[PDB]
């Protein structure tokens, strides 16, 4: 189950 | 033994030729169960392990949406990397993560990680406290300051110590009929002359799950660790694994040399001779 | 940029027994960047119908892929795996060693 949060470098 | 869920994202850009390709692959232990590939007219997160057919249909929709949204931030991130690294818009570049969580046989969390790679080199990782960031160069340092400002690591720690865990347990139970199995290797030794008065012994191990194994050559007892040439543990392609280790031996002394194979699927370490 | 040249292994899923259905495997690993072309040959000729695993990578960030096709080995036909990658001057071929 992949995390919804995905950050911008 | 222990268990893990591990995910692997790759985004590759192809300037001139449209938007980047983005692939997700997911493993529990040593079995892949899901995949996402953006090279489709309508990409969907898809199962790659049959027990995954048990998830309720809303799952595939929700997962497909997060992947596309992730794929989008990786486009942003690649473009951002050109600024950080003062590169030109000409070439193709790579951006990767890998992350996951570990659990004992009893089902208790004990390790988590998060890591980030630009063009194949370490970029920024989450430290083992799951709270601080190790930035590999002055460029990544710009990302390190951003993610502390936004307290990113907390969402990361949260996912790694909670949702990751809850989910791996459900997957393990859902795929009990295979995932907590351990097929033993099926070993054998082969004889190939290597010189006039020198021959090569090769100790084989095929068909085993999981992929962790020990192939050791011994001569009367003492290991030949520095005089053995192993090959990379490779996949059979059916969910099993293969490996071989080999020793080059002074001719006629075969009986001296012995091969021990340890494996989770071996009631007791198999030993073998040519 | 990191560039890594791929390691290449040819083998059969099950042990080779002529006239028995089997699967020919070409495992390529430890390479970077991820663009790679992999071909499988029957007596020097490209095999149509080849599949590959999904692109993944190891603890040091390098990629690996498994290419494979069904085949039945013969005391006659010989096989080989041909691979091309930015780190290679020329395409690399490594042949199938049934009796390795």
């Amino acid at each position: 189950f992949v995390p919804f949060n995905s950050p911008n470098i | 033994g222990s268990h893990s869920m591990r995910y692997f994202y790759t985004s590759v850009s192809r300037p001139g030729l449209g938007e980047p390709r983005f692939i997700i692959v997911g493993y529990v232990d040593d079995t892949q169960f899901v995949r996402f590939d953006s090279d489709a007219a309508s990409p969907r997160m898809e199962q790659r392990a049959p027990w995954m057919g048990q998830v309720e249909p809303e799952y595939w929709d929700q997962q497909t949406q997060i992947a596309k949204d992730t794929a989008q931030t990786f486009r942003v991130n690649l473009n951002t990397a050109l600024r950080y690294y003062n590169q030109s818009a000409a070439g193709s570049h790579t951006f990767q993560t890998m992350f996951g969580c570990e659990v004992w046989a009893d089902g208790r969390f004990f390790h988590g990680y998060r890591q980030y790679a630009y063009d194949g080199a370490d970029y920024i990782a989450l430290n083992e406290d799951l709270r601080s960031w190790t930035a590999a160069d002055t460029a990544a340092q710009n990302t390190q300051r951003k993610w502390e400002a936004a307290g990113e690591a907390e969402r990361h720690r949260a996912y790694l110590e909670r949702e990751c865990v809850e989910w791996l347990r459900r997957y393990l139970e859902m795929g009990k009929e295979t995932l907590q199995r351990a097929d033993p290797p099926k070993a054998h030794v082969t004889h190939h002359p290597a010189s006039d008065r020198e021959a090569t012994l090769r100790c084989w191990a095929l068909g085993f799950y999981p992929a962790e194994i020990s192939l050791t050559w011994q001569r009367d007892g003492e290991d030949q660790t520095q005089d053995t040439e192993l090959v990379e543990t490779r996949p059979g392609g059916d969910g099993t694994f293969q490996k071989w280790a080999a020793v080059v031996v002074p001719s006629g002394e075969e009986q001296r040399y012995t091969c021990r194979v340890q494996h989770e699927g071996l009631p007791e370490p198999l030993t073998l001779t040519w | 940029m990191i560039q890594r040249t791929p390691k290449i292994q040819v083998y059969s899923r099950h042990p080779a027994e002529n006239g028995k259905s089997n699967f020919l495997n070409c495992y390529v690993s430890g390479f970077h960047p991820s663009d790679i072309e992999v071909d499988l040959l029957k007596n020097g000729e490209r095999i149509e119908k080849v599949e590959h695993s999904d692109l993944s990578f190891s603890k040091d960030w390098s990629f690996y892929l498994l290419y494979y096709t069904e085949f039945t080995p013969t005391e006659k036909d010989e096989y080989a795996c041909r691979v091309n990658h930015v780190t290679l001057s020329q395409p690399k071929i490594v042949k199938w060693d049934r009796d390795m």
